[PDB]
């Protein structure tokens, strides 16, 4: 019912300070259907961080920002899940 | 009694018996009004229809769409709601930018809770229905909206029927919509929660080559929100009189291209600061 893509660049390594983009897109069989991205276990996102329309943006990045991001697509027939990393030097 | 009607209540509740009756409540670890629980820290989903009959600008004929679907996304305790409607037709998709409230409620019902505060879902179970009106300065008639919430169905879907009829004023085809953070105040009293405020929003004209500059318009929204509460018992906390909802990140869009319009928003409900 819905397939989820992490669009290039899903692993990417950034210094303190800068700025991140992660892209996510669905090809879904409903009309209806939204992109959210979370962290690992569906971690709450840092406060510096921007999801909308499939696009996540974490603005001056901290350390502790570093891990997995999960992007998950929904409607009302299921559900499907795209990870990206991202590393802190 | 409970022996006699505990399935009145959610799975993951407890029954308790008093002199006029029985009521219903939430174990620990969810959240709820005891008919209808969810697990904390849970990922939840809202689906149902949406149909309308609008008046764009100063048309006569209005532009009507039924069996229109409405998907809504949110994690308990993060306070984000994301909402997308599609199979909304050019015709109206851009006027409708502004109405970012239609999806709000939905933060409304699951924004952070803090301190001793409740969000729409632990305070109705998801079980209430919506009466809201707005009306856009400077221009002719309004917008009336009529939700309905069902509890959590069959599939764990938790439910909303969505019905709009009026007139809005036009905003130009491609143009965008911007929405500043705010603040709204919530009313109770005896299983009725009222609100009403009055807001600004920012139209950017189509991004083309030439593009004039943006401009304000002022609209106010008024709503009725009723539910039901266990009237049984005695030796229960009263809910505050009002309450803040807090909110901010919105962001609003329509895409021509899938004919789908979206609205998310960030929400935490709390003391009047
Ligand atoms: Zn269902």
């Amino acid at each position: 019912p819905i397939m989820v893509t992490v669009e290039e660049q899903r692993s990417q390594s950034v210094r303190p300070g800068a700025d991140v983009t992660f892209i996510c897109t669905a090809k879904s069989k409903s009309p209806a259907y939204t992109l959210v991205w979370t962290r690992l276990h569906n971690g709450k996102l840092p406060s510096r961080a921007m999801d909308f329309n499939g696009i996540l943006t974490i603005r001056n990045v901290q350390p502790s920002d570093a891990g997995t991001y999960v992007c998950t697509g929904s409607n009302m027939f299921a559900m499907d899940q795209g990870t990206a990393t991202l590393h802190v030097q | 009694t409970c022996a006699n009607n505990r399935h009145q209540c959610s799975v993951h509740a407890e029954c308790r018996d008093y002199a006029t009756g029985f009521c219903c409540r939430c174990v620990a670890n969810y959240t709820g009004n005891g008919r209808q629980c969810v697990a904390e820290g849970s990922p939840q989903r809202v689906n149902g229809k949406v149909k309308g009959r609008i008046f764009v600008g100063s048309s006569q004929v209005p532009v009507v769409f039924e069996n229109t679907d409405l998907h809504s996304y949110v994690v308990m305790n993060h306070g984000r709601s994301y909402t997308a409607i599609s199979t909304i037709p050019e015709t109206v998709g851009y006027s409708l930018l502004p109405l970012a409230p239609i999806g709000g409620i939905i933060g409304w019902m699951f924004a952070v809770e803090q301190d001793g505060f409740k969000n729409g879902f632990s305070i109705t179970g998801g079980e209430f229905t919506r009466q809201a009106e707005v009306t856009f300065l400077g221009h002719p008639g309004k917008l009336v909206l009529k939700q309905q919430f069902s509890g959590i169905d069959e599939h764990g879907h938790l439910t909303i029927s969505t019905e709009l009829e009026g007139r809005v004023p036009q905003i130009p085809y491609g143009a965008s919509v911007h929405i500043e953070p705010y603040t709204e105040l919530y009313h109770y009293s005896s299983s009725v929660i009222t609100s009403s405020s009055t807001r600004e929003y920012t139209v950017m004209e189509p991004d083309q080559d030439g593009a004039a500059p943006s401009h304000t318009h002022i609209y106010q929204w008024r709503q009725t929100i009723t539910f039901q509460e266990c009237a049984h018992d005695d030796a229960r906390p009263a809910l505050p009189s009002t309450q803040q909802l807090s909110v901010d990140s919105v962001f609003v869009l329509y895409n021509k291209e899938e004919r789908i319009l979206r609205y998310a928003l960030s929400n935490s409900i709390g003391p009047v600061r």
